[PDB]
C-alpha cells in the first residue's frame, strides 16, 4: 500500500490527476458560465 | 519604352525578347505581346516608371546611358 | 592530417589509447601525474577524426583534443 | 466609440450575424420532430446563442464594421470608457494565477533541494509537502515582495556557473 | 625484441572471398597485412563481412586500410587472447611494420617511447586566435 | 542606334548558354585536374 | 518430447518495483541525475533483450506482454460494440442503409463543440464514422442494440481474462524456454486450431445466422420481424423454408452428397445486386474450404509421434550447387532469436495488410460497404498505412538480429554468410535499378509538364499523344473476366467487376464497375515500383551493412542505435542500422502517400459516381486519364481542387477536419525544427536558460539536457509522419464525406 | 599536508571546468608534487556523466 501510494506519487500519475482536475474545473466553469469573453 | 511613355496606364513594359527554340507555336503566341514584335517578357522591375520619372523619353536616351555605364564598368 | 594534442591535465588513464581505432596514441613515462604515465600522439598521420579518444577522456576539460585539419586518403579513412 | 468602432448594441452587422446564426440552427431544427432529442439540443444551442449576443452587448463591448466585438487593451482608454473587464482585469487575474504556480513550484524545489535525493523528489512528488505549499501560495505576491526586499530571492553571481567568455 | 620481417607466403585463413576486399588502391598506393599465430582452428568474423576459419599456427590477411587491420587485431586479442601484428605494404615491394610499434601494445606504458604532440598546459591556457592570425596559413592557438 | 540585327538572338542565345558554357567547362575541368609541378 | 513445462511462483506480485522507476535496467535503476534518464526509461522499457541476457526470462516477458496487448485490443472492440449499442443510429441505418449515414460517436454540448454532432439521419446527431462497423454488424446478422451491448460485455470479460492470463503466465506458472522452443507444435496448433477451427466456427455462425438473417433483410423483411438467431438455430423447418437442403440435415455431409448443400454453399462470384457486397453463400463455402485446408496444414509437423516433418530436416535437405551450405543454421536462428521471428512476421503481416486493402475494395465483402465511399477510402488507406509501417519494422528487427543475435561460428558458408559476402554487388545493382526507375518514371512526368508548358501537347505521354499502355495488366484483366466460361467453369461470375463486365449500382451510386488502365495508370504504377525499390534499398542496405562497412569496420560494436562515429573519415553521421530505418520511414511515407492519392483520384474519377438515366456521372468526371500525366495536373486537379471540402468545412460538422488539417500542417512543420537542427545548439541555449533559473533559485536538481542525437531524429520522423498522414486523413475524410 | 582538508567543501575556479563557481567535496589531496593534487567530487554530473575531477591548490577555494 505504501509502495502503491508512492507509485501514485510518480510524476506521470500526479500529472494525469492534476491535469484531469484542472481540465475538469475549467470545463465545469464553461458548462455553468458559457461563452465567457469578458470579466 | 517609347510606347509605354505614351500610355503608361494601359501599356505593359517589356523586359526583353524571348528566343527559345524549345517553344511550341502556341507558346510563341501566348508570349507575343506589348506591341507584339515576337514572344517577350513583361518587366516587373519598375525601371520604366523610374527612367520615365528621371527624364528618359527615347530609346536613344536609353542607348546612350547603356554605352556610358558600360564605359564606367 | 588532423592535429591531436595531449594536455598536462592528462591523468594517464590510457582510456584514449585503448579507444583509438587507428593506433594514433600510446602511453609514455611521465612525472606530472600519480600514474607516472601520460598519453602521446606520435602517429597523428593515421588519425581520421573519429574523436573516440575525446569521448574516452574523463578529465574536465578534455586532456586529449582533436582539431580536424588537412584531409588525406588516410584522414578520410578511404579503402580506395 | 474609440478607434471609430461602434457599440455591438447599436451595430447593424452584430444584429445580422445573430439572425444569420439562428437561421442556420432553425433550418436544421425543422427536419426533426418537436420533442426529438435532436430538436431539444438545437433549441438549447439557439437559447445559448441568444444569451451570448445579449450578454456581449450588455457588457458594452465595441464592434468593428465586421459586426464582431473588439477588445480595448490600453489601460487609459479601458478605464475611462468602461472597457477594463476586457484586458486589464484579466491581466491581473492571470498574473496572480501564474505567479501562484511559479512561487509554489519554486518553494517546492527549494524544500526538496535540502533532502537526501532531490532528483528522487522530482520524479516521485512529495504529495503532502506539495499540497501544503499549494495552499500557502495564496499570499505569494506579499511573500515575493518580502523576499525581494530581504535580498533572498536572487542568487549571488559568484555562486552561478558561466562559460569562459 | 627486434622489428619483425613480414613473410608474404604465410597461409591465409580459410575464406571463400567477398565483395568488401582490396580495391585498385592496393596496387597503386598501399595495402595492409595482418599476421597472427592461432593455437587452434577457430571461425572468426572478417571486418570486411563474412565468417572465416583461422588456421592452426601462422595466419596472414590483407586489408585496404589500417583501421580494418586494427579492428581484426581488437577481435583476436579481446575474444581469442591472441597477439596479432600488422604492416603497411607499398606497391614497390617496401614493407613497413606498424603495430605494435615497439612490440608492446600502446596502452601499456613502455620505456624508450618519447612523448609527441604534448602541451605542458591545460586547454584553458591556449592563446586567443587573434594572436595566431596572419601566420603562414590557417592554424589554431593549440598548434603554437 | 546601338541596335543588333534580328539574327542576334538566333546566334547570341546559342553561343551564350551552350557553346561558351562547354568551352568554359572544358578549360576549368582541365585546370582543376592539372597537378602542381 | 513436446510437453507443458512451467516454473511455479517465479516472480512475486508486489508494488515494490512500481515505486522504483527504471528497476528493469542496471544503468537506469541508479535514478535520474539529468533529464536524459526520463527519456531513456521510456525508450528502453520494452527492450527485454537489453534488460537481461536470459532467453527464458525474455520469452516469459514477451508472452505476458502479448496477453497485455490482447487485453488492450479486447477493450477497444468492447468500446466499439458498446458505442454501437448506446451512442449510434445502427437500428435506423438497418432500415434505411442507402440514406442514413453511420454514426457511433456523440460529443457533449460544451464550448460550442456540439456542432460536430451532424445530422447523419435516422433522427440522430453525431460524428459520421468510416470504420465500416455498421456493415460488418449487418453482415454478421446483428439487428438489435441488445446484441451489440451483449458482445461489448463479452469483450470486457475477455479483456479481463487476457490481463489475468498475462499476470498468471508471468507471476504464477511461467512457461520454460523449452516450451517456447516447440516451433513444430506451435505451427500445428496455429494452422489447425487458431486458423482452421476459427474458420470452421465462423462458417457455423454464417450458415446458421449470417445467411438466413441477411437473406431476410435483402428480401425486405423488417429487422423487427426477422427470427432471432437461436430461433433459426433450434428450428430446421424455418431454415428449410429459406434453404430447402436444410430439410435433409447433416446426412448429405457424411454421405458425401455435398452437392445438396448447393443452395447455401455457392460459387456465384460477382456481387449481391441488392447490397453491392459479395454473396454470403460464397463467403460461407470459402471459410468452410479455408477451415478444411488449414486443418490439413496443421497436421504436417512432427510432435510426440513419429509421423510428421522436422523443420530442421526439411531446411537442411534444401541445398543446391550455387548456395554453399544452404538453409543450415536457420532453425537455430529462428528458435533462439525473437528479433529474427519479428523481422519475418512483420514483413509478411505488413505485406498482408496491404493485400487486404486491394482485395476488400475490389471485392467488397460487406453489404452496403461499396457505396459508402468514406468507409471504402478510409479502410483502403488505413490498412495500406498499417502494412507500410509493419514492413519498415521488419527491416529494423532484421538489423537488430544482424547486430545482436548474429554469430559467425553458426553461419559459415550458409545463405546468410554468402549474402553478406556479396552485399556490395546487391546494393550497387539495386542502386542502379533505383536510378533507372527514377528517371524513367518521374522523368516522364517532367517531360509532360515541360511539353504542356511549351504548348506542345502532341509531344506528351498520354492516351491521345504518345501512348504507354499497360498491355500485360490489360491482358490479365481480360483473362480474369473471361475466366468463368473456360478456366473457371463452375463459377457463375468473375471474382471482381474491376476485371470487366457490367457495373453493379445500389442506392443510385456505383458499387463497382470495370477499371480501365491507360498511360496515366502505367506511369503511376512505375512511380510505385520506384518508391518501393528505393525504400527497400535503404532498409536492405541498413541490414546488410549493420555489422560493418568499408567506412566503419566495427559498426557491430557501436550497436544498432548509435548517432555516428564522429566527424572523422569525412563525417560518419547516420551510419547505424537504426538511422537507415529513420530514412526508410520517409520513403515508405512518400511511397504510400503516392499510393493512397492514386487510389482516391482513380476511384473518384473512374469508379465512384451517381448512376442516372442512360449514363454514370463520376465524382471528378473522368479527369484522371488526361490530368494525372503531369505534376501540375496532380497539384491542380487533385490537391487544390479536392481541398475545397476541408478548407470550406468551418461552420459545419466537418469543421473538425479543417482544424485537424491545419493542426497536421503545423505538426509536420514543427518536425523540421528537430530534423534540420543539432543538439549542440540546443544544449547551449538551455545553458543560458538554466542561468536564469539559477539566478532566481528555481533551477531543477534533475539537470536539463538537450535531446540525444538519436532522440532528435526519432522525434522529427514521428512528428513528420503524424503531421503528414493526419493532413491527408483530414483532406480525405472531409472530401469523401461531403461528395460521398 | 598541503591542500584543503578531506571532506571539506570547496568552489572550483577553473574557467573551462563544468563546475566553475560550483562547490564540490575534497576527496583527497596528493602530497606528492603532482600538477593537480586536489580530487573533488560533485553531486551534479558533467556532460560526459563524470562527477569527479582533479584541480590545483590555486584552482580551489574553501566555500
Ligand atoms: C493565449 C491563448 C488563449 C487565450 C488567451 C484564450 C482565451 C479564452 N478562450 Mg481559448 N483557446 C485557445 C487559446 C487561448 N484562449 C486554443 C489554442 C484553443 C484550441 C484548443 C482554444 C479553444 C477555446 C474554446 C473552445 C473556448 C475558448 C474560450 C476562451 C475564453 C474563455 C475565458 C474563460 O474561460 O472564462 C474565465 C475563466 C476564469 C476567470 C477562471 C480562471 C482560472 C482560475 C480557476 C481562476 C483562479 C483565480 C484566482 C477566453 C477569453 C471559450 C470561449 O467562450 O471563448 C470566448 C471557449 O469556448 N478557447
Ligand atoms: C505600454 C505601452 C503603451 C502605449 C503605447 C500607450 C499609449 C497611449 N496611452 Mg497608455 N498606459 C500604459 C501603456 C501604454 N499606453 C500603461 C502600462 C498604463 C498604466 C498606467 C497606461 C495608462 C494610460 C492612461 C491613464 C492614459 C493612457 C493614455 C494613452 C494614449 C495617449 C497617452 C499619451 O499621450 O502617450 C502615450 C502613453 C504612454 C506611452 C504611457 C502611459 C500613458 C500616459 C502615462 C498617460 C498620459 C495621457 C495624457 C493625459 C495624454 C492624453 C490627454 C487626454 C486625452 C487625457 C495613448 C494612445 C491616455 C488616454 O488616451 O486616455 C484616454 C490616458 O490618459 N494610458
Ligand atoms: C518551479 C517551476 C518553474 C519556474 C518558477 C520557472 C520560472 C521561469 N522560467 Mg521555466 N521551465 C520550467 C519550470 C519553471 N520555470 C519547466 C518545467 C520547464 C520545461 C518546459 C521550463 C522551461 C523554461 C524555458 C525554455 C524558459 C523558462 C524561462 C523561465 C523564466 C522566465 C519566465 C517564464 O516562466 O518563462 C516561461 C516558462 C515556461 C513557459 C515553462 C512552463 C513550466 C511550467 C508551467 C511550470 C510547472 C513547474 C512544475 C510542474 C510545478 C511543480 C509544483 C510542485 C508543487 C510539484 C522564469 C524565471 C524562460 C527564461 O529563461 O527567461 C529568462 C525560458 O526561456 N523556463
Ligand atoms: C548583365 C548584363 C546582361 C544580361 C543579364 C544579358 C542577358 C541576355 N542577353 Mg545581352 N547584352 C549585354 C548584357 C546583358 N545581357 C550587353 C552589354 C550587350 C551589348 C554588347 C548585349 C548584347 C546582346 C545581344 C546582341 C543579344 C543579347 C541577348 C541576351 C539574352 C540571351 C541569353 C543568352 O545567354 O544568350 C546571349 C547573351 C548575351 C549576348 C549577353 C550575355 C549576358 C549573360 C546573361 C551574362 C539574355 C536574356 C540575345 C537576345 O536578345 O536574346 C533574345 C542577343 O541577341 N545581349
Ligand atoms: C496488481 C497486479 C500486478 C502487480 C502488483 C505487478 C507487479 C510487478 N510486475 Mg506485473 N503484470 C501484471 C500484473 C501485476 N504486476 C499483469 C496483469 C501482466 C500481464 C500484462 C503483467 C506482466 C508483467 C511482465 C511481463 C513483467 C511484470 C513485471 C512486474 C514487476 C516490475 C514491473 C512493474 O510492475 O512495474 C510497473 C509497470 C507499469 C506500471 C507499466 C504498466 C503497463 C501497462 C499494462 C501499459 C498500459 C499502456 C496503455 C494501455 C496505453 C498507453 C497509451 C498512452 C497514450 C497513455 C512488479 C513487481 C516485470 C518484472 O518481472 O520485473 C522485471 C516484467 O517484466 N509484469
Ligand atoms: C488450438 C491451440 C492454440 C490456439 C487456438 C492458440 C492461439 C493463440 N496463440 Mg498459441 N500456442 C499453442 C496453441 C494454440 N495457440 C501451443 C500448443 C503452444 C506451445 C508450442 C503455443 C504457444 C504460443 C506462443 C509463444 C504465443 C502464442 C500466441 C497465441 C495468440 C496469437 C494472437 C492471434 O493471432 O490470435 C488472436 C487472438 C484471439 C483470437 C483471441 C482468442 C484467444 C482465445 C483465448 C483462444 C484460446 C487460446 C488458448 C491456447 C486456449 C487454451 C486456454 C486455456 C489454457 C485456458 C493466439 C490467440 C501468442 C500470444 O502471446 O498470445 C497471448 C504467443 O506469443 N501461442
Ligand atoms: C463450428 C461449426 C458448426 C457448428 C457448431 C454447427 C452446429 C449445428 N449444426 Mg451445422 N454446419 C456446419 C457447421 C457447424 N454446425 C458447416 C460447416 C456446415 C456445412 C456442411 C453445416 C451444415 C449444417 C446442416 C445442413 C445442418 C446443420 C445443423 C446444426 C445443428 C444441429 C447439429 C446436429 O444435428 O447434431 C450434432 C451433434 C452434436 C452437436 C453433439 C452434441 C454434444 C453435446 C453438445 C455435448 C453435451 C455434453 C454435456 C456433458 C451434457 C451435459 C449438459 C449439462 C447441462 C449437464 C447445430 C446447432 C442442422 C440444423 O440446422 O439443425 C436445425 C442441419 O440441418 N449444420
Ligand atoms: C509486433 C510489432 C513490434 C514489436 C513487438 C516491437 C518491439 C520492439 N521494438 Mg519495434 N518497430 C515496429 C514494430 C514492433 N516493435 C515497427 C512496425 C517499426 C517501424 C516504425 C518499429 C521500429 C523500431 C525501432 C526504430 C526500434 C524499435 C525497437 C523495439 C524494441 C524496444 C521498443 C522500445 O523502444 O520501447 C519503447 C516504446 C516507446 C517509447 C513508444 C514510443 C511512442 C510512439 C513511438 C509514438 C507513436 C505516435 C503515437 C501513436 C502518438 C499518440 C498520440 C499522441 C498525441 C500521444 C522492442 C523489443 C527499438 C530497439 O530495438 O531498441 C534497440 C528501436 O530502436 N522498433
Ligand atoms: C530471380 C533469380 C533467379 C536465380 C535463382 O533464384 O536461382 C536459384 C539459384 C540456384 O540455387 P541452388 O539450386 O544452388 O540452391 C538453392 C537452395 O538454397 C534451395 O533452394 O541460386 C542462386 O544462385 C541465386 C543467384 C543469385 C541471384 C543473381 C541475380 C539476382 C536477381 C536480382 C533480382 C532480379 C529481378
Ligand atoms: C514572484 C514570481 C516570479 C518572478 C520573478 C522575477 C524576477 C520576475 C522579473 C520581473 C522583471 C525584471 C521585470 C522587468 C521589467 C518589467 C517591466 C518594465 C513591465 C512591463 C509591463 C508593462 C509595460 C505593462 C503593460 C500592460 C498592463 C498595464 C497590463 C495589461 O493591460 C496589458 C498591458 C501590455 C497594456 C517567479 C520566480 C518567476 C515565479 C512566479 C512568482
Ligand atoms: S580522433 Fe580517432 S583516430 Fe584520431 S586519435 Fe582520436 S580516436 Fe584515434
Ligand atoms: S583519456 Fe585523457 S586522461 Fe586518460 S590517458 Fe588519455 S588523455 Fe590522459
Ligand atoms: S554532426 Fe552530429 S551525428 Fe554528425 S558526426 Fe558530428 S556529432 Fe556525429
Amino acid at each position: 500500500m505504501k509502495d502503491f501510494t508512492t507509485y501514485l506519487s510518480t510524476a506521470p500519475v500526479i500529472a494525469t490527476i492534476w491535469f484531469t482536475f484542472t481540465a475538469g474545473l475549467l470545463i465545469e466553469i464553461n458548462r455553468y458560465f458559457p461563452d465567457p469573453l469578458v470579466f | 519604352f517609347e510606347q509605354w511613355v505614351t500610355d503608361p496606364v494601359h501599356i505593359r513594359p517589356i523586359a526583353h525578347a524571348i528566343w527559345d527554340p524549345h517553344f511550341g507555336q502556341p507558346a510563341v503566341e501566348a508570349f507575343t505581346r506589348g506591341g507584339a514584335s515576337g514572344p517577350v517578357n513583361i518587366s516587373t522591375s519598375g525601371v520604366y516608371q523610374w527612367w520615365y520619372t528621371i527624364g528618359m523619353r527615347t530609346n536613344q536616351d536609353l542607348y546612350v546611358g547603356s554605352v556610358f555605364l558600360a564605359l564606367v564598368s | 592530417a588532423h592535429i591531436v594534442k595531449i594536455y598536462d591535465t592528462c591523468i594517464g588513464c590510457t582510456q584514449c589509447v585503448r579507444a583509438c581505432p587507428l593506433d594514433v596514441l600510446e602511453m609514455v613515462p611521465w612525472d606530472g601525474c600519480k600514474a607516472s604515465q601520460m598519453a602521446s600522439a606520435p602517429r597523428t598521420e593515421d588519425c581520421v577524426g573519429c574523436k573516440r579518444c575525446e569521448t574516452a577522456c574523463p578529465t574536465d576539460f578534455l586532456s586529449v583534443r582533436v582539431y580536424l585539419g588537412s584531409e588525406s586518403t588516410r584522414s578520410m579513412g578511404l579503402s580506395y | 466609440d474609440i478607434a471609430g468602432l461602434t457599440p455591438c448594441s447599436e451595430s447593424k452587422a452584430y444584429a445580422k450575424l445573430e439572425k444569420k446564426e439562428l437561421k442556420t440552427l432553425e433550418k436544421r431544427l425543422k427536419q426533426y420532430e418537436a420533442d426529438s432529442a435532436p430538436a431539444v439540443a438545437l433549441k438549447a444551442t439557439m437559447e445559448r446563442t441568444k444569451a451570448r449576443f445579449a450578454n456581449y452587448a450588455k457588457a458594452g463591448l465595441l464592434c468593428g464594421n465586421d459586426g464582431l466585438p473588439h477588445l480595448i487593451a490600453d489601460p487609459g482608454l479601458a478605464l475611462k470608457y468602461g472597457h477594463a473587464g476586457e484586458v486589464f482585469i484579466p491581466t491581473f487575474g492571470f498574473l496572480y494565477v501564474a505567479g501562484y504556480i511559479g512561487y509554489v513550484g519554486r518553494q517546492y524545489l527549494i524544500a526538496v533541494k535540502g533532502e537526501a535525493k532531490p532528483t528522487d523528489k522530482e520524479i516521485i512528488i512529495d504529495v503532502p509537502l506539495a499540497t501544503k505549499l499549494a495552499w500557502q501560495g495564496a499570499g505569494w505576491p506579499l511573500a515575493a515582495v518580502q523576499e525581494l526586499q530581504r535580498g533572498t530571492l536572487l542568487e549571488k553571481e559568484e555562486n552561478i556557473t558561466v562559460s569562459p567568455r | 625484441w627486434t622489428v619483425p620481417t613480414l613473410n608474404p607466403d604465410t597461409p591465409s585463413p580459410i575464406f571463400g572471398g567477398s565483395t568488401g576486399g582490396l580495391l585498385r588502391k592496393a596496387q597503386t598506393e598501399e595495402f595492409y597485412v595482418i599476421t597472427w599465430e592461432a593455437k587452434k582452428e577457430q571461425i572468426f568474423e572478417m571486418p570486411t563481412g563474412g565468417a572465416a576459419i583461422m588456421r592452426q599456427g601462422p595466419n596472414l590477411l590483407k586489408f585496404g586500410k589500417k583501421e580494418q587491420c586494427l579492428a581484426l587485431t581488437t577481435q583476436l586479442r579481446n575474444k581469442f587472447k591472441l597477439t596479432p601484428c600488422f604492416y603497411r605494404v607499398f606497391p614497390d615491394g617496401k614493407v613497413q611494420y606498424l603495430h605494435p610499434a615497439d612490440g608492446v601494445y600502446p596502452e601499456k606504458v613502455n620505456a624508450g617511447r618519447v612523448g609527441a604532440n604534448q602541451n605542458m598546459r591545460r586547454i584553458g591556457q591556449n592563446v586567443n586566435p587573434i594572436k595566431v592570425k596572419f601566420s603562414g596559413r590557417m592554424m589554431s592557438p593549440a598548434e603554437i | 542606334p546601338f541596335v543588333p540585327p534580328s539574327w542576334a538572338p538566333s546566334v547570341f542565345v546559342p553561343l551564350t548558354g551552350l557553346v561558351l558554357p562547354a568551352i568554359a567547362m572544358a578549360t576549368l575541368f582541365v585546370y582543376i585536374e592539372k597537378e602542381a609541378p | 518430447k513436446v510437453k507443458i513445462a512451467v516454473d511455479r511462483n517465479p516472480v512475486e506480485t508486489s508494488f515494490e518495483k512500481w515505486a522504483k522507476p527504471g528497476h528493469f535496467s542496471r544503468t537506469l535503476s541508479k535514478g535520474p541525475n539529468t533529464t536524459t534518464w526520463i527519456w531513456n526509461l521510456h525508450a528502453d522499457a520494452h527492450d527485454f533483450d537489453s534488460h537481461t541476457s536470459d532467453l527464458e526470462e525474455i520469452s516469459r516477458k514477451v508472452f505476458s506482454a502479448h496477453f497485455g496487448q490482447l487485453g488492450i485490443i479486447f477493450i477497444w472492440l468492447s468500446g466499439m460494440y458498446f458505442h454501437g449499442a448506446r451512442f449510434s443510429n445502427y437500428e435506423a441505418w438497418l432500415s434505411d442503409p442507402t440514406h442514413i449515414k453511420p454514426s457511433a460517436q456523440v460529443v457533449w454540448p460544451i464550448v460550442g463543440q456540439e456542432i460536430l454532432n451532424g445530422d447523419v439521419g435516422g433522427g440522430f446527431q453525431g460524428i459520421q464514422i468510416t470504420s465500416g462497423f455498421f456493415q460488418l454488424w449487418r453482415a454478421s446478422g446483428i439487428t438489435s442494440e441488445l446484441q451489440l451491448y451483449t458482445t461489448a460485455i463479452g469483450g470486457l470479460v475477455m479483456a479481463a481474462a487476457m490481463f489475468f492470463a498475462g499476470w498468471f503466465h508471468y507471476h504464477k506458472a511461467a512457461p520454460k524456454l523449452e516450451w517456447f522452443q516447440n516451433v513444430e507444435s506451435m505451427l500445428n496448433h496455429h494452422l489447425g486450431g487458431l486458423l482452421g477451427l476459427g474458420s470452421l466456427a465462423w462458417a457455423g455462425h454464417q450458415i446458421h445466422v449470417s445467411l438466413p438473417v441477411n437473406k431476410l433483410l435483402d428480401a425486405g423483411v423488417d429487422p423487427k420481424e426477422i427470427p432471432l438467431p437461436h430461433d433459426l438455430l433450434l428450428n430446421r423447418a424455418i431454415m428449410a423454408d429459406l434453404y430447402p437442403s436444410f430439410a435433409k440435415g447433416i446426412a448429405p455431409f457424411f454421405t458425401l452428397n455435398w452437392s445438396e448443400y448447393s443452395d447455401f454453399l455457392t460459387f456465384k462470384g460477382g456481387l449481391n445486386p441488392v447490397t453491392g457486397g459479395l454473396w454470403l453463400s460464397d463467403t460461407a463455402h470459402h471459410h468452410v474450404a479455408i477451415a478444411v485446408l488449414f486443418l490439413v496444414a496443421g497436421h504436417m509437423y512432427r510432435t510426440n509421434w513419429g509421423i510428421g516433418h522436422s523443420m530442421k530436416e526439411i531446411l537442411e535437405a534444401h541445398r543446391g550447387p550455387f548456395t554453399g551450405e544452404g538453409h543450415v543454421g536457420l532453425y537455430e536462428i529462428l528458435t533462439t532469436s525473437w528479433h529474427a521471428q519479428l523481422a519475418i512476421n512483420l514483413a509478411l503481416f505488413g505485406s498482408l495488410s496491404i493485400i487486404v486493402a486491394h482485395h476488400m475494395y475490389a471485392m467488397p465483402p460487406y453489404p452496403y460497404l461499396a457505396t459508402d465511399y468514406g468507409t471504402q477510402l478510409s479502410l483502403f488507406t488505413h490498412h495500406t498505412w498499417i502494412g507500410g509501417f509493419c514492413i519498415v519494422g521488419a527491416g529494423a528487427h532484421a538489423a537488430i538480429f544482424m547486430v545482436r543475435d548474429y554469430d559467425p561460428t553458426n553461419n559459415y558458408n550458409n545463405l546468410l554468410d554468402r549474402v553478406i559476402r556479396h552485399r556490395d554487388a546487391i546494393i550497387s545493382h539495386l542502386n542502379w535499378v533505383c536510378i533507372f526507375l527514377g528517371f524513367h518514371s518521374f522523368g516522364l512526368y517532367i517531360h509532360n509538364d515541360t511539353m504542356s508548358a511549351l504548348g506542345r501537347p502532341q509531344d506528351m505521354f498520354s492516351d491521345t499523344a504518345i501512348q504507354l499502355q499497360p498491355v500485360f495488366a490489360q491482358w490479365i484483366q481480360n483473362t480474369h473476366f473471361l475466366a468463368p466460361q473456360l478456366t473457371a467453369p463452375n463459377a457463375l461470375a468473375a471474382t471482381s467487376l474491376t476485371w470487366g463486365g457490367d457495373l453493379v449500382a445500389v442506392g443510385g451510386k456505383v458499387a463497382m464497375m470495370p477499371i480501365s488502365l491507360g498511360t496515366s495508370d502505367f506511369m503511376v504504377h512505375h512511380i510505385h515500383a520506384f518508391t518501393i525499390h528505393v525504400t527497400v534499398l535503404i532498409l536492405l542496405k541498413g541490414v546488410l551493412f549493420a555489422r560493418s562497412s568499408r567506412l566503419i569496420p566495427d559498426k557491430a560494436n557501436l550497436g544498432f542505435r548509435f548517432p555516428c562515429d564522429g566527424p572523422g573519415r569525412g563525417g560518419t553521421c547516420q551510419v547505424s542500422a537504426w538511422d537507415h530505418v529513420f530514412l526508410g520511414l520517409f520513403w515508405m511515407y512518400n511511397s504510400l502517400s503516392i499510393v493512397i492519392f492514386h487510389f482516391s483520384w482513380k476511384m473518384q474519377s473512374d469508379v465512384w459516381g451517381t448512376v442516372t438515366a442512360s449514363g454514370v456521372s463520376h465524382i471528378t468526371g473522368g479527369n484522371f486519364a488526361q490530368s494525372a500525366n503531369t505534376i501540375n495536373g496532380w497539384l491542380r486537379d487533385f490537391l487544390w481542387a479536392q481541398s475545397s471540402q476541408v478548407i470550406q468545412s468551418y461552420g459545419s460538422a466537418l469543421s473538425a477536419y479543417g482544424l485537424i488539417f491545419l493542426g497536421a500542417h503545423f505538426v509536420w512543420a514543427f518536425s523540421l525544427m528537430f530534423l534540420f537542427s543539432g543538439r549542440g545548439y540546443w544544449q547551449e541555449l538551455i545553458e543560458s536558460i538554466v542561468w536564469a533559473h539559477n539566478k532566481l533559485k528555481v533551477a531543477p536538481a534533475i539537470q536539463p539536457r538537450a535531446l540525444s542525437i538519436t532522440q532528435g531524429r526519432a522525434v522529427g520522423v514521428a512528428h513528420y509522419l503524424l503531421g503528414g498522414i493526419a493532413t491527408t486523413w483530414s483532406f480525405f475524410l472531409a472530401r469523401i464525406i461531403s461528395v460521398g | 599536508e598541503v591542500g584543503p582538508k578531506r571532506g571539506s567543501l570547496v568552489k572550483i575556479l577553473r574557467p573551462e571546468s563544468y563546475w566553475f563557481n560550483q562547490v564540490g567535496k575534497v576527496v583527497s589531496v596528493d602530497q606528492s608534487g603532482v600538477r593537480y593534487p586536489v580530487v573533488v567530487r560533485f553531486e551534479n554530473q558533467n556532460y560526459a556523466g563524470v562527477t569527479t575531477n582533479n584541480y590545483a591548490l590555486d584552482e580551489v577555494v574553501a566555500a
